[PDB]
RNA sequence: GUGAACAGCCUCUAGUUGAUAGAAUAAUGUAGAUAAGGGAAGUCGGCAAAAUAGAUCCGUAACUUCGGGAUAAGGAUUGGC
RNA sequence: CUCUUAAGGUAGCCAAAUGCCUCGUCAUCUAAUUAGUGACGCGCAUGAAUGGAUUAACGAGAUUCCCACUGUCCCUAUCUA
RNA sequence: GCAGUCAAGCGUUCAUAGCGACAUUGCUUUUUGAUUCUUCGAUGUCGGCUCUUCCUAUCAUACCGAAGCAGAAUUCGGUAAGCGUUGGAUUGUUCACCCACUAAUAGGGAACGUGAGCUGGGUUUAGACCGUCGUGAGACAGGUUAGUUUUACCCUACUGAUGAAUGUUACCGCAAUAGUAAUUGAACUUAGUACGAGAGGAACAGUUCAUUCGGAUAAUUGGUUUUUGCGGCUGUCUGAUCAGGCAUUGCCGCGAAGCUACCAUCCGCUGGAUUAUGGCUGAACGCCUCUAAGUCAGAAUCCAUGCUAGAACGCGGUGAUUU
């Protein structure tokens, strides 16, 4: 919650366990996924995130005050390709997320790299700091 | 004993038994509810799946992110040469059901349906309807007798029609016959209309139009005896298992001392009759038109036929419908196309589509071109040429 | 609708008939197919790929048009 | 012959071509493999599988019975003419 | 200080392959640990060739973690004999 | 363990919104016991995995009622088991505890379901170590490590596949009966509205999406590769050259077709009767009263519609019927 609107189905590439780059300045390198936010249930199925999803996560490399705790994060880049309604199949090179309080505001002040339109339209405060987009 | 972690049932039980269908031509188990205050028209149609392609069109869904924006949807094509009417059938109501009392035929039936009435046509004397065609040789006393019997009785009326399979590129010299319900006023008018249309043809242009939602009835692609895992979506057992992993581990409890009907076993996958609803029509096209594959924006003169033809079917030299989405059955299967049995107001049935472009590039590979002229222009001259 | 081009030959791309890639800065690359997309990953040079445009038009091949 | 080599792989000499066969190519299997994104979340538990793997140059810690640890780690090169 | 009996666990060591209460308590590793490691040790019931402590090196020994790796797994699919 | 009763008291007042002492009547048999009827010429004896079904004493979703219910959130209770009820760290664990997502992370059964379904970590053979005990052999629900998991071709059951006998053969149908599947949430807007002193803070309708489940499809994207299809590369053999063989498919890139994926796409209906409950008229009882007669509405429920099969001994319609 805290996002401006909806999202379309989008292909999953980042289960729990996966690890992606903190593409912001807040002071972390990694972002360790532990849980997707929406994520209804199914036996021995893993909550998989996607682009533009909010999650809960931790750090494994970063500032010492920044590690060993939980906090919400958001995905912005996904190497696992997906499709938009315009038929295009696309994909980034990497898995990249950033940090935010639940409401949709970044802890970092800025961003390092391209971002998906979905996360842009869906998270404005990110969308403000957002440099180039797609 | 209280399954340690609850999860839902694998598979759907209301689509049982998943056995092989009795015929390739699926039965229509229901027709639209009749409104006897309108003209007489068919409620359904017969076509042949040619294949699939991809469609661009602009969206008209306000509130959506992609309103007034293009999208890329896939479509199935059904080649539908004109269907010819050869009979009229009358059903009266009983406490045991609607029961067929009689069926009247036309005077001159073609050698395609006559082929259907035989299993060996090349050796046979073809004496099927001779003594019937001779009943016509008078004024049709008994013929009008039967038609009048139908008028008197016969709560409902179905028309026997068949296909012009010779126009499709299949090698199936023997046509598909079918009963189609009439949903129009005045059973009298129905049978007179039918008599007028005996030996005569009927085209989809009169029956269907843009943006109408239909149901599709076909025979699913067959896959023979298949295992439980892909037939039901069962979890694979681990690697460490003795005696197979593509299996169900617990087939049942001790008591009831039986295997239940509801457990997943192995068996037939595919070749079921299935009825799929709410496929929108996007184009009603005509083989007379060389520009079937054209569009208001795509003023390039092109038929729907791709470069190299539709794979495993051939070319389209007849009329056709490209209908949204995916339809049961593989190419060459007889499909029964029924108009929907209910009034849709979803705004998905209410969204008038205007096509923008049609992919007519080869499906027998990664086609990059839509026409050989484009191909010749882009590439230039080859080692062969003039 | 637009017909973009392969980022490794210059070959045309109608919608859906290709994959897209975004590199880690912003540089977009449209590929018509896994073929060109894989050649890209193999760090390859269309000016050596005998059959691409970027080869054929380095080598002045087939044009016969600029002097017409 | 290759190659460090009686390794593995191909061949000359000599000996064999014999181990019931035929048609199909469904499931389940035995043996074998490859698979996007993720990367041990599985599992008792990384069992199995993958990865690395030769030669040359470089550099090579702790601790040590001072002999080792050590191919440590860890980086770079290999063709043809 | 005493009885007790022959003397009363010294050096050393630990919830350790020995500890019941036991998921012992503190710290640390973790998002989270009945796991591990390090520390405490009135230790049911440690202990000095019934060998104690430690120990380079070696271990198809047992155990934890990490990097890489991967169809073990999310999530299954395709192929060959 | 679970449900009731009476009401002393709490509940600021107020027994009974919610609770409820002293006492008291019951249910269940998933705890543990008591017994020892069965089995010792043998029923494979922890737990996990997978899979189906069932129960309600309902965690959530639906419709409700009550509240010390302003709103919100919460609590109590009814119909209801239709649909759902997770992911991981430690432990063999069941259990227990934590982290986190969630509408919710309710509990139980079926030979303490499920070993010719798996595993074999644990217990529970033989080996070995410690502690304690015993003179000693040896012992110890005290610890620790290593330790072969067999057979189905039979019967039934189930799954799917044939098929005789009906005058023959062919074509079109009916539909008894059996089964049934749709689910849940979020965003916008309503609306910072109502409500409230403010604090904060709704709902209905409508729109857009999503989750779980299911059914098809393969245009596109991806995967798969004995197309052994093209190319390339190593060793070696054919004198060379071209062309090719062998390397249990020689290996590598591409690799279409085909198959396939929530790793892609498309699709998932509407009418009635009903429960609870609220009411109508209105008696009994000259009044009252939703009730007795009678009656309206009314749930994710039921039956239908639609959906799958088509009774192989259920049937109809129609063509043809041999020098």
């Amino acid at each position: 919650n805290g996002a401006q609107g909806t999202k379309f189905r989008i292909s999953l590439g980042l289960p729990v366990g996966a690890i992606m780059n903190c593409a912001d300045n807040s002071g972390a390198r990694n972002l360790y996924i532990i849980a997707v936010k929406g994520s209804g249930s199914r036996l021995n199925r893993l909550p998989a995130a996607s682009l533009g999803d909010m999650v809960m996560a931790t750090v494994k490399k970063g500032k010492p005050e920044l590690r060993k705790k939980v906090m919400p994060a958001i995905v912005v880049r996904q190497a696992k390709s997906w499709r938009r309604r315009d038929g295009v199949f696309l994909y980034f090179e990497d898995n990249a997320g950033v940090i935010a309080n639940p409401k949709g505001e970044m802890k970092g002040s800025a961003i390092t790299g391209p971002v998906g339109k979905e996360c842009a339209d869906l998270w404005p405060r990110v969308a403000s700091n957002s440099g180039v987009v797609v | 004993s209280h399954r340690k972690y609850e999860a839902p049932r694998h598979g759907h039980l209301g689509f049982l038994p998943r056995k092989r269908a009795a015929s390739i031509r699926a039965r229509v188990k229901a027709f639209p509810k009749d409104d006897r205050s309108k003209p007489v028209a068919l409620t359904s149609f017969l076509g042949y799946k040619a294949g699939m392609t991809t469609i661009v069109r602009d969206l008209d869904r306000p509130g959506s992110k992609f309103h007034k924006r293009e999208v890329v949807e896939a479509v199935t094509v059904v080649d539908t040469p004109p269907v010819v009417v050869v009979g009229v059938v009358g059903y009266v109501e009983t406490p045991r059901g609607l029961r067929s009392l009689t069926t009247v035929w036309a005077e001159h039936l073609s050698d395609e349906v006559k082929r259907r009435f035989y299993k060996n046509w090349y050796k046979s004397k073809k004496k099927a309807f001779t003594k019937y065609s001779a009943k016509y040789a008078q004024d049709g006393a008994g013929i009008e007798r039967e038609l009048a019997r139908i008028k008197k009785y016969a709560s409902v009326v179905r028309v026997l029609v068949h296909t012009q399979i010779r126009k499709t590129p299949l090698a199936q010299k023997k046509a598909h016959l079918a009963e189609i319900q009439l949903n129009g006023g005045s059973i009298s008018e129905k049978v007179d209309w039918a008599r007028e249309h005996f030996e005569k043809t009927v085209a989809v242009d009169s029956v269907f139009e843009q943006n109408e939602m239909i149901d599709a009835i076909a025979v699913t692609k067959g896959h023979g005896f298949e295992g439980v895992t892909h037939r039901w979506g069962t979890k694979k057992l681990p690697r460490k298992t003795h005696r197979g992993l593509r299996k169900v581990a617990c087939i049942g409890a001790w008591h009831p001392a039986h295997v239940m009907w509801s457990v997943a076993r192995a068996g037939q996958r595919g070749y079921h009759s299935r009825t799929s609803i709410n496929h929108k029509i996007y184009r009603v096209g005509k083989g007379d038109d060389e520009a079937n594959g054209a569009t208001s924006f795509d003023r390039t003169k092109k038929t729907i036929t791709p470069m190299g033809g539709f794979v495993h079917y051939g070319e389209i030299k007849n009329d056709f419908i490209m209908v949204k989405g995916c339809i049961p059955g593989n190419r060459k299967r007889i499909v029964t196309l029924r108009k929907s049995l209910y009034t849709n107001t979803s705004r998905k049935a209410l969204e008038e589509v205007s096509l923008k472009w049609i992919d007519t590039a080869s499906k027998f590979g990664k086609g990059r071109f839509q026409t050989p002229a484009e191909k010749h222009a882009f590439m230039g001259t080859l080692k062969k040429d003039l | 609708m637009k017909v973009e081009i392969d980022s490794f030959s210059g070959a045309k791309i109608y919608p859906g008939r290709g994959t897209l890639f975004v590199r880690g800065d912003s540089k977009i690359f449209r590929f018509q197919n896994s073929k060109s997309a894989s050649l890209f990953k193999q760090r390859k040079n269309p000016r050596r790929i005998a059959w691409t445009v970027l080869f054929r038009k380095h080598h002045k091949k087939g044009i016969t048009e600029e002097v017409a």
